[PDB]
């Protein structure tokens, strides 16, 4: 019941992950998230919709830019990118001990800068400017 | 990468 529990499962293939919320762990998804592949409940639609474009004064993004919170984050070392990953997302969606190898690595591009674009369960979709475009649409 | 508390 569980958001890591249910993490597992996708894993093992014993669910789609378009089938939980990628950023809380819901099973009342209802949209796809634009950024990665994976569903979204309403509460973390609310939360990206309030919270996915607050900036410190650091000029980096306020939070994670999957679940939008985390208490210690990890910072994009594009120059042209502002996002932040917070480490609990990072190790459950990408797999145990990335976001260390992810602070080490200097400089770090993000998994929305990288050029792999997968990474573990998380995959960036070819479509995300599209998606951002229909989510914050009227 | 760089971290930061968002705290
Ligand atoms: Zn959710
Ligand atoms: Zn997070
Ligand atoms: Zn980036």
């Amino acid at each position: 019941g569980s958001r890591e529990r249910l993490v597992y499962e996708v894993r093992q293939k014993c669910r789609n992950i378009e089938d939980i919320c990628i950023s809380c762990g819901s099973l009342n998804v209802t949209l796809e998230h634009p950024l990665f592949v994976g569903g979204m409940c309403q509460n973390c639609k609310n939360c990206f919709l309030e919270c996915a474009y607050q900036y410190d004064d650091d000029g980096y993004q306020s939070y994670c830019t999957i679940c939008c919170g985390g208490r210690r984050v990890l910072m994009c070392g594009n120059n042209n990118c502002c996002r932040c990953f917070c480490v609990e997302c990072v190790d459950l969606l990408v797999g145990p001990g990335a976001a260390q190898a992810a602070i080490k690595e200097d400089p770090w591009n993000c998994y929305m800068c990288g050029h792999k674009g997968t990474y573990g369960l998380l995959r960036r979709r070819e479509d995300w400017p599209s998606r951002l475009q229909m989510f914050f649409a009227n | 990468a760089r971290t930061k508390q968002t705290a």
